[PDB]
């Protein structure tokens, strides 16, 4: 459940990425639509062409929700409040979703950090976003 | 599975620059680091320990690169993927009996692994027709289970 | 898919019993129940506020009708599932983008339903034979995805 | 995350179901290595036919392991700790079978309580047994 050298790992990834955090959060958004051509259909009202300012602008709101989650990681569930409300209850996101933008969001990574990418970061990361989809899917009504 | 011409094109472009020696078994090895229950298959490698210890194993890399020549060959015939992939599927499925989903995972870490080896290459683009194959390939490895 | 003579058996002898103006509604209802997301594909067919509005909507009923009379025929024809559901796979995943796994969960339904109305009757060799048939029309509804 | 009604729902499942616990415990698992021929790997030791003692024993243990979750609900966590370690550090199961087992378990009470398992029911008993499975899978190494 996120061991104290997960938190070490994630926190110097998070680092790394610094100010690039927006700018990455809207790649692995696109990488999805474009990888799993249903997720679409939860952002029907949105343009989702390459440079979508609308794209570009939700991708900085789910990088500050990651932050948020990391910055707050031994107690996400409360964190995350009111973001498993609205995915669960109004959105109606399904579970698989959250597996399909996890891997986005690290093939993303694996993309812009060579260096931070390695075999533990990798696992770190990939339980810290399955941590965060955990708490994202427990509001289901 | 059925890539159009520009998604054939991309998968191909950069498959044919792979270090087919060393892809393999970073794939093969990062799994068995990101999900641990995979090493229940493997207790014959020896020294799973640690990820530098998994990553280094000698075993691991040249398990590696037979999965990886399993990858290319798909590749080879995607407009056939069930013909080709029969044989590892009966070992895969009637003798191994390797979980359900476990295919897929080892899929998606491939799709890590080019990642991370390409970078900016690795366009959303050229991911999406690499999740094709992956997909084509991970289905028809679970022929057994259909 | 391929059921074994026994495996066959087991499937046509409770399926005969099965009261087509009922079971099917109740799966897709408990669907909807059991995995709330899936109303986001159904805001068109009214009160689905509460289980007893939901099990008691006419238009879940009348849906779950349809929706069992695809099972039924894939029974008629398991050796060859694809080529049956291609239309019902085009609808659902080129139309809909019906998230994946979806189709595995109603199956799942599907069977609890079978368990819930035969009870002791539905053997666990009986159901084995079931969660072949469901896993058949699942892959083969999804093969749009493959 | 398991509502007061979930809890009501599923205590009262288990009330029905009684004694008949552990018996209903080993017809779960039953029918898991019949459906999920592959969840059979994880018992090589075991003899699996019908009418196994070594089944019908484990699938006691199971049932106590479950009513043990219910009789603390508010913190399975904690209670489910030893469980976690052994299934996850041990005995590498991998987290589907836990989903495969899950609903084998839903069947089994499906085809013994027709009265109890209504749709409010089914759907309480399937987020038990996913909170359940969530905690089993929790400590991965
Ligand atoms: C780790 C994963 C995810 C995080 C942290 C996350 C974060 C966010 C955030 C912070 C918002 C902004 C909500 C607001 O404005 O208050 C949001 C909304 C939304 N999310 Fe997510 N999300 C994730 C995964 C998903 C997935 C998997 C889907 C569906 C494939 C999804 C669909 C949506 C939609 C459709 C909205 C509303 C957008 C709009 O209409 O403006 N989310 N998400
Ligand atoms: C979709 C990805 C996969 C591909 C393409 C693949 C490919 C291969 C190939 C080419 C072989 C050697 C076959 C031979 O020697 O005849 C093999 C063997 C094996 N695979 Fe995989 N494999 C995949 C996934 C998995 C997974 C997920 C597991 C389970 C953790 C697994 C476990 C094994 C084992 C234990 C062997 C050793 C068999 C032996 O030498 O007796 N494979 N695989
Ligand atoms: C494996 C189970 C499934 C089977 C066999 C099945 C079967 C059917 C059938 C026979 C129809 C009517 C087709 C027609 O009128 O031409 C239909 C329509 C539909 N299905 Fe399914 N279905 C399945 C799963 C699902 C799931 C999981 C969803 C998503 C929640 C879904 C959503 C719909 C919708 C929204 C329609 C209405 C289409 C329309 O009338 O325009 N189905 N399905
Ligand atoms: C809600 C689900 C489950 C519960 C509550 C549960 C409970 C238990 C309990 C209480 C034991 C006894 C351990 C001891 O002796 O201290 C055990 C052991 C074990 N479980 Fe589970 N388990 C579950 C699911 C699974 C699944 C899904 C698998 C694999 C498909 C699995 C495989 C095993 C194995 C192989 C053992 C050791 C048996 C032996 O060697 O004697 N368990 N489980």
């Amino acid at each position: 459940v996120l061991s104290p050298a997960d938190k070490t790992n994630v926190k110097a990834a998070w680092g790394k990425v610094g100010a690039h955090a927006g700018e990455y959060g809207a790649e692995a958004l696109e990488r999805m639509f474009l990888s799993f051509p249903t997720t679409k259909t939860y952002f029907p009202h949105f343009d989702l062409s390459h440079g979508s300012a609308q794209v570009k602008g939700h991708g900085k709101k789910v990088a500050d929700a990651l932050t948020n989650a990391v910055a707050h990681v031994d107690d996400m569930p409360n964190a995350l409040s009111a973001l498993s409300d609205l995915h669960a209850h109004k959105l109606r996101v399904a579970p698989v979703n959250f597996k399909l933008l996890s891997h986005c969001l690290l093939v993303t990574l694996a993309a812009h950090l060579p260096a931070e990418f390695t075999p533990a970061v990798h696992a770190s990361l990939d339980k810290f976003l399955a941590s965060v989809s955990t708490v994202l899917t427990s509001k289901y009504r | 599975v059925h890539l159009t011409p520009e998604e054939k094109s991309a998968v191909t472009a950069l498959w044919g620059k792979v270090n087919v020696d060393e892809v393999g078994g970073e794939a093969l090895g990062r799994l068995l680091v990101v999900y641990p229950w995979t090493q229940r298959f493997f207790e014959s490698f020896g020294d799973l320990s640690t990820p530098d210890a998994v990553m280094g194993n000698p075993k691991v890399k040249a398990h590696g690169k037979k999965v990886l020549g399993a990858f290319s060959d798909g590749l080879a015939h995607l407009d056939n993927l069930k013909g080709t992939f029969a044989t590892l599927s009966e070992l895969h499925c009637d003798k191994l009996h390797v979980d359900p989903e476990n295919f897929r995972l080892l899929g998606n870490v491939l799709v890590c692994v080019l990642a991370h080896h390409f970078g900016k290459e690795f366009t959303p683009p050229v991911q999406a027709a690499y999740q094709k194959v992956v997909a084509g390939v991970a289905n028809a490895l679970a022929h057994k289970y259909h």
